[PDB]
């Protein structure tokens, strides 16, 4: 499971996070999860099964499948926003759940 | 609703630890519970799972054959027994409740509760 | 009750751990387990109704039970005992009986929403795939993962695939 | 000279079945009174013969 | 050549009610509902009952001289009475609190 | 509710007198019937577990219904007469109710069972025997006695009649 | 619960006023909307008895509920608040379940006689027509009026239009 | 104490009538097939004929069809077995056997669990 | 049905009886009854459903269908076990119960 | 729709109306409707669905479908069987309720 | 009974609205229909309505100019008439349609039928 490093988006801007796998396609079966970390708090659930969202999200936060790659879409950026998103995937021929690299998102 | 890790510490290379996990405001025998690793700098790993009853057990491939993972719903505790550590095993350990619905759960509920976590150092 | 639970299809997956109902496939990309999405959470929806509404429909005010009579009072003694043993008796039968059969009717409704799903991609599979029994399907055309999720989807091509089916069949 | 487990003024009922339409009065572990005529459960399949 | 597949029927009449459709004849059935008694007034609960044949409970309790044959018993189930019982209280009077001890007197260990 | 009893298939046997479902086969060696153990022995479990459901759930414990007041306790013999008109009223509702529910429930896994093992039957044998419709086939290929036990039993060879049917269909 | 009212049938006729059940035909003489009177009114019949028996088999005799104590008898107002209470409860939540169930089964009752409906004419038309989903069926053959009141009727001659159904498939 | 108890045999005359009854106790007579077994002195045993639990159903052996009729009266808790035009290879052991009924199903192939001691018919002249 | 006319067996050993038709194959639609008579008292049943024994019966008792045939297999052999042993068969062409011939055991 | 206008019967005897539609078959799925009506009152309600009377009416009316065509039989024609007929038919096209034109019957 | 009501003499163009008023039985569980008969013609179905007045169904002869409406709670429904021509001149009636407890179609049979109204539209 490949994310990108590191991206940056600036102040009410909209940016788009990509989570994406090595030799496969990402779809609605391997239920695609996201994270929020701040270092070093525990992590906080976004967004579950691609377009959920847990009470207390704010609205702004959205996810959906953008091909054969997963996507969490922040609109309107604001400063509490700069952490580092992680997404779950799941795969079934190994029966594993897998964490992705991790990306920097930085507000400008 | 909370959950706190206990156990850890400084553990000689080859050497056994057990972490235990207490919930306390929700039913904890309703629930999956996961182990999540975080390296000193790197990112998340996932490593165990038990289901509500603890008749199934899933392992990561880098802790398969190594790790152990046991519930105690009477105690509202759940433990990843740890064996034949390495220096590669020092990370900050986070518990995840997974997000049951009433009438089923499933190995791939969203873990939404989590955990301060207990730092484990491998070291001689 | 219909036929589908322990009929045709004999046993269940282990390896699904994501759902009650759903797909294993096989084809050159390789296999795996996958689940319907709709139709679980179709399921999940109607049994969450169901047992929230055994649960929430008992609503009962502030009272007390007990009571108490002097031993010149013994009439009342038993006409308060036969009150509480009568409302016992007809609450414990009630709540067995009621468990028992709606016990029955959610495993039959699990029986029919897999029939249904069978029914539904042998309808989109028309004379393009062979019927092997044990709910799998064997392709009479090469399928690939696109394939695979459209017939998984509900937007099976037919016309697509039927001249190579019809070639190989 | 006889054991029974319900008894009505006018006679005991010996059974094991749930509802009875014998008297409302009864003394013992009586199965329970009920004003039905008739109380027949189904066991085998509808009679077509042909 | 030929196998069909098909279903049993006799020459039950038995009948039953049925929530979409009334008067159904089934092949088989059971039945849920006593409506015969045997008569006789048997004993509960491993003892007999008292009877009190041309006595009242206020005579029985009392001492009515008429009403001396019945038997010493030393428990009983219940207590048999006749409807208007003729030998009651000789002597004319009130009963106080009559229900009371025919209640209470009703089992006795 | 599943169309076998009254729908495809009209009316019973009175010549099949050993079971409540079952077969009626005609070939060279002769004719006769015979019933399906399984689905016959299935159906008694489950209606026996039923009955004794019913029954069996009702324990009740001693009491004694009858009380008596003087004339200057009305309120009393009116609360009494209250509850056990109640109680009354509340058992006699359920027990109607709950007979009719079963008698419905019972009639309909009648037709689960006739139709579930007419689908069997068709499964097993495909195209080596056309359908006649009123729940019989009728065979492409000599069918003697030990491939009819093989039908009954479920261990019907496709491919040992396969080309006989093929030549004849 | 058999997959045609929300299945293969997604929607409902709003211009088939006649009935519950029913057919549309399109051919050369015209089009049109038509129910099925046998099974409308044996569906009529059942849900009727269904409702009635619902009704009428609460047989309730003359009593009244209120009840007056003075101050120095509180067990009693007590005792009869308890059997009040503990009868409305009952009938409550009694009531409450028997409506949920029994609409449960009435929509089953509809569906399972959609689905009969539809397999009856599907064992009628054997291969001279095909199977269009929707629940439609396409003629191989010239199909007037008299042969769409056979079809809905029951008296389907396959034999008579067989040999231009084959020329045609 | 389930028991079964036969009546009415003797000795008859070829071409006579006899009326044979089985009352059984200690379990519901209406709720079984009752089926007639003869044993000739020296023979084997040979069944006859079986009745319903209602009556409505009724078979017969292909040598006593016609002759013999099997009657039931479960308000007596009694099954009769009339027999006519009487020969002399009738003279046998008549049993009465009841096959094991379940709870919901009574089928003409119950197994015949409950056997009564036998009457003894006798036609000679 | 045909029955062994008469068959012997030594004392604590093992013996099996034949129930079989004269012109057809005996199956588990037949349903095979087995009963034992002692030559006075009225026959006492041993096997139904062709391997169904009642409460009462000894579990060396057993049956079977060994091809075409209705077999009773006794288990060490009792002096109790003496005894005619009849079979009864199911026939649905005429809608008859037939008993079999009759096979006297000697221990 | 269409009806004859007029016809006549004698008493006791047997009469049948008829009413048919321009271009087109009349079956069940039509539900016809007769009705009687005297020149002053409103129509009255004698058979629906080609076989039903509502209570009340007497059994001397018939209905029946002969032809294409809805039958009403009038069996022993009385005296005051002297009136207006109509029956109404349905059709699904245009989703109409039609009436006929009417027919007056002489005793 | 049914009894109806509202009508008159009208100009032609102009407009009138028919009520006819059921009681002895539930109004809200029936089909209403409105019929006409000219003086010297046959009957002609006009218009009817549903139980809980959601569906409507007109006559092409009178269909656009006619609007039928209910009203459960006062067991009325009405029969709007607009653009009045002198071939409106008939008597109006005012049919139920016998339902069923549990369905209520629109080809219930009409057993029952009010008086009539007469409607004259002349100058």
């Amino acid at each position: 499971v490949i994310q990108e490093p590191a991206m940056s988006v600036s102040l009410g801007g909209t940016v788009t996070l990509t989570c994406a796998f090595t030799s496969g396609s990402v779809t609605s079966s391997n239920y695609p999860s996201w994270f929020q970390q701040t270092p070093g708090q525990p992590p906080r659930l976004m967004i579950y099964k691609t377009n959920n969202r847990p009470t207390g999200v704010p609205s702004r936060f959205s996810g959906a499948i953008s091909g054969n790659k997963a996507a969490l879409t922040i609109t309107g950026a604001q400063a509490n926003d700069e952490a580092d998103y992680f997404c779950n995937l799941y795969k079934s021929s190994p029966i594993a759940l897998i964490f992705g690299g991790g990306t920097h998102l930085t507000v400008l | 609703e909370k959950l706190v890790e206990s156990g850890g510490g400084l553990v000689q290379p080859g050497g056994s630890l057990r972490l235990s996990c207490v919930g306390s405001g929700f039913t904890f025998s309703s629930t999956y519970i996961n182990w999540v690793r975080q390296a000193p700098g790197k990112g998340l790993e996932w490593l165990a799972s038990i289901s509500t009853s603890g008749g199934s057990t899933y392992y990561a491939d880098s802790v398969k054959g190594r790790f152990t993972i046991s519930r105690d719903n009477s105690q509202n505790t759940a433990y990843l027994q740890m064996n034949s550590l390495r220096t590669e095993d020092t990370a900050r350990y986070y518990s995840a409740r997974g997000r049951a619905a009433l009438v089923a759960t499933f190995f791939t509920d969203p873990m939404d509760l989590w955990g301060p976590g207990v730092e484990v150092v491998v070291s001689s | 009750l219909f036929g589908a639970i322990a009929g045709f299809i004999e046993g269940g997956w282990t390896g699904m751990v994501d759902g009650w109902y759903g797909y294993h496939h096989q084809n050159e990309q390789g296999s795996g387990y996958a689940a319907d999405q709709k139709s679980t959470q179709n399921a999940i929806n109607g049994i969450t109704n169901k047992v929230n509404s055994v649960i929430e429909k008992m609503n009962t005010q502030f009272t007390a039970v007990g009571k108490e009579f002097n031993k010149l009072e013994r009439r009342m003694e038993n006409l308060n005992k036969k009150v509480d043993d009568g409302f016992i008796d007809i609450w414990t039968y009630n709540a067995e009986l009621l468990v028992l059969l709606e016990n029955e009717r959610t495993l039959d409704f699990h029986d029919s929403n897999v029939k249904n799903l069978y029914e539904k991609v042998k309808s989109q599979l028309k004379n393009n795939a062979k019927e092997i029994g044990n709910g799998c399907f064997e392709f009479y055309h090469k399928c690939n993962d696109e394939c695979m999720e459209s017939v998984k989807n509900g937007t099976y091509d037919y016309p697509k695939y039927s001249e190579e089916s019809k070639l190989n069949r | 000279e006889c054991d029974a487990k319900c008894q009505t003024p006018q006679g005991a009922i010996n059974s094991s079945l749930p509802f009875q339409n014998v008297h409302p009065v009864t003394i013992g572990e009586c199965p329970k009174y009920v004003r039905s005529a008739k109380l027949r459960m189904v066991t085998g399949l509808r009679n077509i013969p042909s | 050549d030929t196998i069909c597949i098909g279903y049993h029927a006799n020459n039950s009449t038995d009948t039953v009610d049925t929530v979409l459709e009334k008067n159904v004849t089934v092949t088989h059935s059971v039945n849920l509902l006593e409506d015969s008694h045997n008569g006789k007034l048997c004993l509960l609960k491993g003892i007999a009952p008292l009877q009190l044949g041309n006595c009242s409970v206020a005579g029985w309790i009392l001492g009515n001289p008429e009403c001396e044959l019945l038997i010493s018993r030393e428990s009983w189930s219940y207590i048999v009475e006749k409807p208007n019982p003729e030998n009651g209280t000789c002597y004319p009077g009130h009963f106080a609190d009559y229900e009371e001890l025919r209640e209470q007197l009703s089992s006795v260990s």
